[PDB]
This record gives C-alpha cells, sequence and structure tokens, in this order.
C-alpha cells in the first residue's frame, strides 16, 4: 500500500511535468502573439508525449572525449534528486514526514547542482565547461541568502518541520509578514532552478547549450524533465511556506485543491517571467546576491531574531 | 536638426518626495512590473497566427512565383524563340534552341529553365514581346530531388495548361501597370 | 566604366565591413557575453560585409 | 452577460457541423472549427468558406476534399490541392470567388488538377527535348 | 499476418512521434535565414507544429540549409551535420542552397548543398516565401509518414 | 524504511531510462559523429586545459560565509531557552560581525571579479 | 481621364511618431506605506 502511494505521487507529477512543458509553449505563444503548439493531438495535448518518444528513440551520443561514468551518472542523479525533493512535501500529509525537512529540501538542492557540475566537466568540450563554471558561479551567487531567507520564515514557524508550516499559517498567510523575504526568496528559486533571467547555466544565446551541449537523445529528455519538475517542486513549497493553503482536519481535499491552484498560478509566473525579461549577466547574479539581497536578508535575519522576543511570540517547539 | 536621445543631465534636486519615488523604483521593482504588464496585455490579444495550410497568406497579381510557358487563344505556343529571356536572366537560368517548325514556324525545340540557378526576379517576363514566359502564382512546388527542379519545355509548358487559367486573370489585373 | 554595357569595377562599401574590423577595440575589458551584445549593436549582415 | 454570449457563439460553433460526427471530422483534419459560409465547392470537393468579421488572413479558408486523384487525402492534405480558380481567390489575389467571375475557357486548359506528384510515379523526369545532332556513318552490311 | 500488421501500427507509432517532433537547428547563411525566421514568426508559427529551433546539432532534428554554401563554409556545414544524431533530414532551400542559385559560377561557391550532404526536401525560391517553407517542412512530415524501417526489418 | 523505498524507486526510474535511451535507438558511430562539438570547426585544444576563475575571492569567500549558515541554525531551537538575553545577544553579534566582514569585503573590492 | 494611385484631397490624417510611454502608478509613500502596514498587521 506504500508502494502504490509511490504511484500516486511519481506519475501523477511526471504527468504535471510534462504538461508544463506544453503549458510553457503555449504561454509564451500567445505572449508573443502567436498559438504554440496545437495541431498534436487537440490543442496540443499529445505534443508532450511525442517529444518524449522521439527523443528516446534518437540515437545517444558517446563523444570519443568523454568521460563516460559521470556522463551517464550525471543525468541519472539529476532525475533522482528531482522526484526525490516530492516525499517530503505536505498536501497536507507528506509521504515521508521528516522533521527537519526544510533541511532535507536544502540539502537535496544543492546537490543536484553537480549533475549540472559533472556532466559539463564529463563532457569535455569548451561550451560545456564554460557551463559548469557558471553552475559553480551561480550557487556561490543564491546559496547563502537563500538559506538565511529560510531561516528567518522559521523563526515565527518554530521547526525545520514542513507539515508545521500548514499549522502557522492557520490564520494568516506568512507572506504578509514576511513579504520582503517572500520577494527575495522567489528570486532566489528562479536562480535555483536556472530560470530566466538567470538560465545563465544553459543559456542558449551565449554558449550554445552550456552544460548538455554535448547531450542528445534519452540522457538530454532526463535533464530536462528534471529542470521542469524542479519548477513545479520550488512553487510547490514556495506555495507551503508563504501563502498557505486552507488547512482543515476534516476537509484534507480543501487543503490540496487549494494547495494546486496557487502552485500552478506561481509556475505560470515563472513563464511569465520567462517572455518577459532579458538574461541577466552571471557577474551581475553575484553582485545582485551579494550586494543587495545578503545585505537585506542579514538585517532581515537580526529583525526577526529579536520580533519574537520583544512580542513575546516564540514559536513553540512542537 | 538633431535631438539628444540619452541626455537629461538638467539636474534637479532630489526632494524627499522624489527620493521616495527612486526608492520605490528600486526596492518594488515598479518598471519590471510594466513590462509584465505589458506581456499580460498579449496574453489577452488574438493572436496573428493563420490556419496553414486551411488559410493562406495574401498574395497580390504581380507575385513572381513558378515558371510557365503560355499559349494563344488558339492554343498556339506565344513563344517564338527570340532568346530575349535568355539574354537577360541574370542567373544564366533558361536554356533555348530553336530551328523552324514543320509548318514554317519559329519555335523553340528546347527550353529549360533551371530552377536552382533562378533567382525568380522576374526580368524574363519583362523581356518577352510576346508574353510567353511568365512566373505564375504557384509557390508550393518543392520536390524531393534536385533533377526534379530542372524544367524542360514539355514541364513548363504543361504548368502553362495548369496555371492558365488563374495567370491570364493576374495579367488583366496588372498589364496596365506595365 | 569602361564605355560599354557591363560595368569594368564595381567596389562595394559595406558600412559593417569597418564596424566588424572595431569589434576588438569595442571588446576591450568585457565578458563573453558583452561580445555578443557588441556584435547585436554594431548592426551586423554578412551579405555585405563578405561579398 | 457578455460571459454569456461568448458561450452562446461556442455552443453554435460546436454543434454547426452537423452532429458529432461532423464536428469530431473537422476539429481533427483542421484543428479550427469556425463557422464561415460557404462560397462555393469545387469538381474535387474542396469547399470554400469566409467571414469577412475575422481579421485579414483568417477571413477565407478550405476544407480539402477527403479523397482527390484517387489518393487518400483525408489525413494527407498539402495546399497544392486548390485548383487554379480557387487558388485566386483563396490567396486574396482578387476579391470575387469563380462561382461569380469563372475563368475564361480554353480548350487546352486542363479540366483535371493535378496536386505535387513528388515521389510518387508520376513524378516529372528531366530530358532534353532536341533530337540528335551528329549523324554517323553506318558501314555497308555486305563484304567488299 | 497478425505480427506484420503489428509492426505496420508500431511504424506509424515511430513515425508520427517523429514527424510531430522535428527540432531544426539554428544555422542560417544568408538572405534565405531571413524568412526561416519568419516562418517562425507569429503568422505562420512553426512551434504549432511541433516545430523548435534548437542550437545544438546533437539536439537537433533537422538541418535547414538556408542560405549560399561557400567552400569556405562547406566542411563547417559538413560536421554540424555529422554530429547530428540520427535520423536526421536536410531541407535545402533557396537557389543557393539547391543549386548555386545566382552564384552558379562562383569560384567560391558550393554548387549546390547536395555535393556536401544529403537532402531530402528541396525548396525552390529566392527566397522562397515563408509558407514556401512551410510547404516543404509539412512535404518533410508526410516523407517521414512514409517510413518503414520496421516493416522492412520484419521481412529481413 | 520508506524514505529507502522511495528513493530507490526514484533511482530505479533514472537507471531504466538509461537502459532505455541506450539499447532502444539504431545506433550508427563514426569518428566525425562522435567528435567534439565547437560552432562546426575543430577544437583548437582540449578542453582540460587550465580556464582562470575571475570570481576565486568569492568562492573561498562562500566558504567562510557558509560555515556562519551552520552557526545560525541552530537559532531555531535556541529562542526555546530560558537566557533570553544571551541567546539574543550571541545571535546579535555574530549576524553583526557577518556583515562587518561582508563590508570589509566589499569596500576592499573583494566582491569585484578580477580582470 | 488619367487615373494614378494618390493620396486623397487634403491629405491623410496625422501620425503618432513621439515616444508615448505614459506616467502611471501610486507614489513612493503609498507603496511602502502599504507595505509597512502589512508587516505590522502581520507581526501583531
Ligand atoms: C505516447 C502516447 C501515444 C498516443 C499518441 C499516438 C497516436 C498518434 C496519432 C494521433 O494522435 O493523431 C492522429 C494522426 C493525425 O494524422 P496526421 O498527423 O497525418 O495529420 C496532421 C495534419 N493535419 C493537422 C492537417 C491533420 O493520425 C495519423 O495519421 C497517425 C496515426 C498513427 C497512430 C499510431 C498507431 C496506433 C498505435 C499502435
Ligand atoms: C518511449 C519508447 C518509444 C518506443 C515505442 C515502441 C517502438 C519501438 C520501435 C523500435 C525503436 C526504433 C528503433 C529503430 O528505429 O531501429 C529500427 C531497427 C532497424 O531495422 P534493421 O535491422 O533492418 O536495420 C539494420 C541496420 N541498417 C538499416 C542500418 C542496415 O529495427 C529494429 O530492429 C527495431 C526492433 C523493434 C522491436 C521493439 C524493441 C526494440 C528494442
Ligand atoms: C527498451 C530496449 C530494450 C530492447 C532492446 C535491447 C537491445 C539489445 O540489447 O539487443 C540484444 C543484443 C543486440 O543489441 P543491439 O546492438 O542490436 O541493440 C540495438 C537495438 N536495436 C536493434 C533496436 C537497434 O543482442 C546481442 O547480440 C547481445 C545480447
Ligand atoms: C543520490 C541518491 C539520492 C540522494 C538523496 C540525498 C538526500 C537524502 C538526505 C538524507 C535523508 C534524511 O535527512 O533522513 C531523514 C530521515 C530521519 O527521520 P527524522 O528526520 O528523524 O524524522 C522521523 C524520525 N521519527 O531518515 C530516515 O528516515 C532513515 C535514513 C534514510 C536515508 C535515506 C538515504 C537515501 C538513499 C541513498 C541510497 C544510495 C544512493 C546510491
Ligand atoms: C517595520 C519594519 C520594516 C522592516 C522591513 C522593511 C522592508 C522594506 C522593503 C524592502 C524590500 C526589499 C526587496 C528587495 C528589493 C531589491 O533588492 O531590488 C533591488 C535590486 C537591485 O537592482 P539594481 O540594478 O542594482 O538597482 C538599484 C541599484 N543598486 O533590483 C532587483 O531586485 C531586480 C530583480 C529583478 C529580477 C527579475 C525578477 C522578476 C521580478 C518580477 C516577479 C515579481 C513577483
Ligand atoms: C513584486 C511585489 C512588489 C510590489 C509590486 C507593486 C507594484 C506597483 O505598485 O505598481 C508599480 C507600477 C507603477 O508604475 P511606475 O514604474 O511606478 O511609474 C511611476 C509612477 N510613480 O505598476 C504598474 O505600472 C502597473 C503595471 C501593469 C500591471 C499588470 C501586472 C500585474
Ligand atoms: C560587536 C557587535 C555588537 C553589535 C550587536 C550588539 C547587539 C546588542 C543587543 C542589545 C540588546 C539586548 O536587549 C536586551 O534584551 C533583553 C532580553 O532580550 C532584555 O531583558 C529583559 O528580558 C529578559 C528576558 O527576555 C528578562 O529576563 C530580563 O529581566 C529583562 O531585562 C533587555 O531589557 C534588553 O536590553
Ligand atoms: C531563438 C529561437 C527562435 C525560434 C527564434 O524565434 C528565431 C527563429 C531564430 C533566429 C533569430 C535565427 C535562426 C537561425 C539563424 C542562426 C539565422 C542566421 C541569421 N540570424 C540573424 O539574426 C538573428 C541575422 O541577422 C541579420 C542574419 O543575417 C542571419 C543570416
Ligand atoms: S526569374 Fe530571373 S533568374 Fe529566373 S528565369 Fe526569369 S530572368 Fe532568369
Ligand atoms: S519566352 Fe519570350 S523572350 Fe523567351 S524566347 Fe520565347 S518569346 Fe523570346
Ligand atoms: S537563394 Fe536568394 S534569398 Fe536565398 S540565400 Fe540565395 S540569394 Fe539569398
Amino acid at each position: 500500500m506504500f508502494f502504490i502511494n509511490i504511484l500516486t505521487l511519481l506519475v501523477p507529477i511526471l504527468i504535471a511535468m510534462a504538461f508544463l512543458t506544453l503549458v510553457e509553449r503555449k504561454i509564451l505563444g500567445y505572449m508573443q502573439l502567436r498559438k504554440g503548439p496545437n495541431i498534436v493531438g487537440p490543442y496540443g495535448i499529445l505534443q508532450p508525449f511525442a517529444d518524449a518518444m522521439k527523443l528516446f528513440m534518437k540515437e545517444p551520443m558517446r563523444p570519443l572525449t568523454t568521460s563516460m561514468s559521470l556522463f551517464i551518472i550525471a543525468p541519472t542523479l539529476s532525475l533522482t534528486l528531482a522526484l526525490s525533493l516530492w516525499v517530503p512535501l505536505p498536501m497536507p500529509h507528506p509521504l515521508i514526514n521528516l522533521n527537519l525537512g526544510i533541511l532535507f529540501i536544502l540539502a537535496t538542492s544543492s546537490l543536484s547542482v553537480y549533475s549540472i557540475l559533472w556532466s559539463g566537466w564529463a563532457s569535455n568540450s569548451k561550451y560545456s565547461l564554460f557551463g559548469a563554471l557558471r553552475a559553480v558561479a551561480q550557487t556561490i551567487s543564491y546559496e547563502v541568502t537563500m538559506a538565511i531567507i529560510l531561516l528567518s520564515v522559521l523563526l515565527m514557524n518554530g521547526s525545520y518541520s514542513l507539515q508545521t508550516l500548514i499549522t502557522t499559517q492557520e490564520h494568516m498567510w506568512l507572506l504578509l509578514p514576511a513579504w520582503p523575504m517572500a520577494m527575495m526568496w522567489f528570486i532566489s528559486t528562479l536562480a535555483e532552478t536556472n530560470r530566466a533571467p538567470f538560465d545563465l547555466t544553459e543559456g542558449e544565446s551565449e554558449l550554445v547549450s552550456g552544460f548538455n551541449v554535448e547531450y542528445a537523445a534519452g540522457p538530454f529528455a532526463l535533464f530536462f524533465m528534471a529542470e521542469y519538475t524542479n519548477i513545479i517542486l520550488m512553487n510547490a513549497l514556495t506555495t507551503i511556506i508563504f501563502l498557505g493553503p486552507l488547512y482543515y482536519i476534516n476537509l484534507p481535499e480543501l487543503y490540496s485543491t487549494n494547495f494546486m491552484m496557487e502552485a500552478l498560478l506561481l509556475s505560470s509566473t515563472f513563464l511569465w517571467i520567462r517572455a518577459s525579461y532579458p538574461r541577466f549577466r552571471y557577474d551581475q547574479l553575484m553582485h545582485l546576491l551579494w550586494k543587495n539581497f545578503l545585505p537585506l536578508t542579514l538585517a532581515l535575519c537580526m529583525w526577526h531574531i529579536s520580533l519574537p522576543i520583544f512580542t513575546a511570540g516564540v514559536p513553540p517547539y512542537m | 536638426t538633431y535631438k539628444y536621445v540619452n541626455k537629461k543631465e538638467q539636474e534637479s534636486e532630489v526632494d524627499m518626495k522624489s527620493a521616495t519615488d527612486n526608492a520605490a523604483r528600486i526596492l518594488m521593482w515598479t518598471e519590471l512590473i510594466r513590462g509584465l504588464g505589458m506581456t499580460l496585455s498579449y496574453l489577452f490579444r488574438e493572436p496573428a497566427t493563420i490556419n496553414y495550410p486551411f488559410e493562406k497568406g495574401p498574395l497580390s497579381p504581380r507575385f513572381r512565383g513558378e515558371h510557365a510557358l503560355r499559349r494563344y487563344p488558339s492554343g498556339e505556343e506565344r513563344c517564338i524563340a527570340c532568346k530575349l529571356c535568355e539574354a537577360i536572366c541574370p542567373a544564366q537560368a533558361i536554356t533555348i534552341e530553336a530551328e523552324p517548325r514543320a509548318d514554317g514556324s519559329r519555335r523553340t525545340t528546347r527550353y529549360d529553365i533551371d530552377m536552382t540557378k533562378c533567382i525568380y526576379c522576374g526580368f524574363c517576363q519583362e523581356a518577352c514581346p510576346v508574353d510567353a514566359i511568365v512566373e505564375g502564382p504557384n509557390f508550393e512546388f518543392s520536390t524531393e530531388t534536385h533533377e526534379e527542379l530542372l524544367y524542360n519545355k514539355e514541364k513548363l509548358l504543361n504548368n502553362g495548361d495548369k496555371w492558365e487559367a488563374e495567370i491570364a486573370a493576374n495579367i488583366q489585373a496588372d498589364y496596365l501597370y506595365r | 566604366s569602361d564605355g560599354s554595357s557591363r560595368p569594368y569595377r564595381c567596389k562595394i562599401k559595406a558600412p559593417g565591413f569597418a564596424h566588424l574590423a572595431g569589434l576588438d577595440k569595442m571588446s576591450k575589458g568585457h565578458m563573453l557575453a558583452d561580445v555578443v551584445a557588441i556584435i547585436g549593436t554594431q548592426d551586423i549582415v554578412f551579405g555585405e560585409i563578405d561579398r | 452577460m457578455e460571459l454569456v454570449e461568448v458561450l452562446k457563439r461556442g455552443v453554435q460553433q460546436v454543434t454547426g457541423h452537423g452532429g458529432l460526427r461532423g464536428l469530431l471530422r473537422v476539429f481533427f483534419r483542421a484543428n479550427d472549427i469556425r463557422i464561415g459560409t460557404l462560397v462555393g465547392e469545387d469538381k474535387y470537393g474542396n469547399k470554400y468558406y469566409e467571414d469577412n468579421k475575422q481579421f485579414f488572413g483568417r477571413h477565407r479558408w478550405v476544407i480539402y476534399t477527403t479523397e482527390m486523384n484517387g489518393k487518400n487525402t483525408f489525413w494527407d492534405v498539402d495546399g497544392s490541392m486548390v485548383p487554379p480558380e480557387w487558388h485566386r481567390w483563396l490567396h486574396c489575389m482578387t476579391d470575387d470567388p469563380p462561382t461569380t467571375n469563372p475563368p475564361t475557357a480554353r480548350k487546352f486548359i486542363w479540366t483535371n488538377h493535378k496536386f505535387n506528384v513528388s515521389a510518387t510515379p508520376e513524378q516529372y523526369v528531366p530530358y532534353s527535348t532536341t533530337r540528335k545532332k551528329i549523324h554517323e556513318w553506318v558501314p555497308p552490311s555486305t563484304p567488299y | 499476418s497478425r505480427a506484420e500488421y503489428v509492426v505496420t501500427k508500431l511504424d506509424d507509432l515511430i513515425n508520427w512521434a517523429r514527424r510531430s517532433s522535428l527540432w531544426p537547428m539554428t544555422f542560417g547563411l544568408a538572405c534565405c535565414a531571413v524568412e526561416m525566421m519568419h516562418m517562425a514568426a507569429p503568422r505562420y508559427d512553426m512551434d504549432r507544429f511541433g516545430v523548435v529551433f534548437r542550437a545544438s546539432p546533437r539536439q537537433a532534428d533537422v538541418m535547414i540549409v538556408a542560405g549560399t554554401l561557400t567552400n569556405k563554409m562547406a566542411p563547417a556545414l559538413r560536421k554540424v551535420y555529422d554530429q547530428m544524431p540520427e535520423p536526421r533530414y536536410v531541407v535545402s532551400m533557396g537557389s543557393c542552397a539547391n543549386g548555386g542559385g545566382y552564384y552558379h559560377y562562383s569560384y567560391s561557391v558550393v554548387r549546390g548543398c547536395d555535393r556536401i550532404v544529403p537532402v531530402d526536401i528541396y525548396v525552390p525560391g529566392c527566397p522562397p516565401t515563408a509558407e514556401a517553407l512551410l510547404y516543404g517542412i509539412l512535404q518533410l512530415q508526410r516523407k517521414i509518414k512514409r517510413e518503414q524501417k520496421l516493416k522492412i526489418w520484419y521481412r529481413r | 524504511m520508506n524514505l529507502y523505498t522511495v528513493i530507490f524507486i526514484n533511482i530505479l526510474l533514472s537507471l531504466t531510462l538509461i537502459l532505455v535511451a541506450f539499447w532502444l535507438p539504431q545506433m550508427n558511430l563514426y569518428s566525425e559523429k562522435a567528435n567534439p562539438y565547437e560552432c562546426g570547426f575543430d577544437p583548437t585544444s582540449s578542453a582540460r586545459l587550465p580556464f582562470s576563475m575571475k570570481f576565486f575571492l568569492v568562492a573561498i569567500t562562500f566558504l567562510l560565509f557558509d560555515l556562519e549558515i551552520a552557526l545560525l541554525l541552530p537559532l531555531p531551537w535556541a529562542i526555546q531557552t530560558i537566557k533570553t538575553s544571551t541567546m539574543m545577544i550571541m545571535a546579535f553579534i555574530l549576524v553583526t560581525i557577518l556583515s562587518l566582514g561582508l563590508a570589509y569585503e566589499w569596500t576592499q573590492k573583494g566582491l569585484e571579479w578580477t580582470e | 481621364k488619367v487615373k494614378q494611385d494618390m493620396p486623397p484631397p487634403g491629405g491623410y490624417g496625422p501620425i503618432d511618431y513621439k515616444r508615448n510611454l505614459p506616467r502611471r502608478g501610486l507614489s513612493g509613500y503609498s507603496m511602502f506605506a502599504v507595505g509597512i502596514g502589512a508587516l505590522i498587521f502581520g507581526y501583531w
């Protein structure tokens, strides 16, 4: 009965990941005054499945200069960590209930940067090495602020358990007492997931395709499934943390439906953002995060350390 | 007369009213929200797409497309092998041979257009004194081999008979501009 | 013109030819992502540059 | 209110193709279920519709026949299947359909259109249309 | 037979996936590449056929030769074509690519891209209108639809 | 045990898709296909040569700040102490010297990338 | 009578060409005032 419960997590997520590729191509379409896919199936609904099938019948590439062990490991790691980020998410009851879920999300997210690094390095190509060394630069940019932002929000929550955020937001979104951190949190998630205007590791304009330039076929498909799963998860995580869905102990179906509506809406804003802005320069990404966000995040960390103290609003341990 | 695109240094003083506006611009990302608005407005505009191949892009009667050899209303070929289309062709795309016919007429035994040399300039259409060679309105004639794009006389006369109904009306709509 | 109906010499002065030659100069102390911008700002079409 | 008018046009389009079979047939062949005015039809079976309230470029369109010249074109439709009389109207090179301004008849004009025959056994094959130029000597057929 | 029938429908299945996802390589040479950008523009929106431009030849299915191929660029065009994973298709677009075009007699031009790579579809014009290229692209999908790889494997 | 099961299931899917990708397609290997990519021309040198890091000082400053995260992450448990004055004073100082350290590096052109 | 394509008598109506990006939005104080209100109520 637990195996059936994995099915009803990993399969709906994978289906939802695929259609995000369709929603991306049609929202980008209509925002660009065109229609996006709409021939492959009714309104393109079969277009995601065509792309998947075609990619797994495409010849896979084994470049002569490549380090095969890491070349193969990297896409496999990418998609594993994308699916593993989901098992602790409470919706409103998580598949795996962890006391330090927030750290499991932080630690799993960091380890997924090594799929970019190892793949790029293992390709033994100049454009793939440029892409990898932007993954290093991008992580050094957003890592420090992203952890501290979480610390600030969790001092109103009382613990690193994700399931306790449901109870913190019983009467109010954390977005209100924390909208400065949500603004900084949201931009971090665009950097965490290599999403425009921060698609610097890929960055088709400057690097031909960045880290995955030497990847074709099914191995390259796994990288994308990982990229789009993370988009849903990071916005799903942002919905739990800051936009707490309605939770009634008698209507757990209500929390999921409301959780989905806000997660879909936030996922759309990622697609909305990609259609609206030019791409950052990856040196300027560091300056954004270290010279703007970091000074503000440290101050808000000190604000939220003191805030429960001088209002006697310390969250409970349990 | 000239104008400055990026000059504005008629420096004003930063009022507390104005400084707080600069800060809200920077902290609240206001100009970046304006850009999000412009792409949101486009989402609710009707797309400019047309439903090809069921809908077609507009064309004018002058459209320079696929070539064709025309006839007179009696069915006689208009081409008299004058070779002026050949002398003008910028691409040397036309090859012609001629001789007296069985009835003594001046007619071509060969007439080729290598449609892979052609630049579709329409100059042959202008040079022809009897409207024999024209560029019809067809543009959907891509092939699966190079050799199919070397048109000999039979092929070009067949295009003439295929498209005459439409060629004749386009000349009727445009010859007065020529 | 040599007096005939065919030109004797025809040299085209492509504006983009000298602009491309200034790409090196305009790109001192810039990153790869700026060379992408400097190429775009010069308005480069290679039909005229190469001929 | 306006939202209801929109659903009115939506219903009117869903039921305006003659049954469920009609709506599925048009929707999966053209991926479009608008309701134009039938302007005419050709000897091959293509139907020509128009709606002048649409913006220029979608105000005219064709639903290709499902069988032309013995070929099955229920799924394989290409723009070369429009004959030359409608080719001019469909491309907005004129303003009046052939049903009211027919082309001048000629005895050599093709009666039967022919679409792109590339890849098929009907495909054009180039060749030299001149005759031999140098004639060779023929030796005597007898001993000397 | 039953197996020979099943192989036929499996053939349609794999073809359909390749017909419905053609990813041309971001790659144009001269003025013909401007009309290829118009086919991507809103009016024609090739994306609605499942046609997405991808920069890397590893991720690309189709190479559209959209402009003149000079001798200096001939080896490089072949190299990016070799690096395309198979199956892979070439659309030759324009007179320059089709057979040299306006530069057929130039000392520096390859008289047709089909001396360098195998070409599937030839699109005439200088340039072909975006619809002409679109007709050619859709004529490549029908060519794939006629593919019979699995059935031929069965009869080997 | 559940958390071990769900992750093997994740790994097996990633493995299973990896095997299908390599043994399902029809592969035609030759030298010119499997060479490295570099925009159509041959690479002029291997990609394993040194690649100068213009942000190296920020890289090692990330390490120092990374460990200063490890000192602030116990705070959610620390605000449960009776010695609230002490907990708060230590917290304020810790964040303030991280800020003072950051200001010094910022003013020393330490955040600037080496040209 | 000569029939050539020409502009109508009087000419065509004026055509806008200058930049016309509107000035719009709340004041600096209103933005900050709302945000600081939202924090204060959230902290309470
Ligand atoms: C070199 C870096 C230095 C920069 C950083 C300096 C930080 C200094 C912070 C000083 C703030 C301490 O603020 C101090 O908080 C404590 C407890 O929180 C308050 O103390 C009060 O509350 C505590 C419990 O909370 C009671 O037990 C106590 O009897 C009462 O006095 C003090 O009244 C207040 O003055
Ligand atoms: C990003 C993805 C997409 C789908 C985009 O919408 C479109 C379709 C891709 C574009 C813009 C280019 C596609 C191919 C290519 C490399 C063209 C050559 C080119 N490119 C030019 O500029 C860009 C020129 O500028 C004067 C040129 O002369 C020439 C010759
Ligand atoms: S259109 Fe121009 S290039 Fe083509 S055959 Fe006529 S004259 Fe020659
Ligand atoms: S087509 Fe016209 S120009 Fe050419 S040879 Fe015939 S009559 Fe002369
Ligand atoms: S065929 Fe004509 S339009 Fe195309 S590249 Fe050559 S000259 Fe340019």
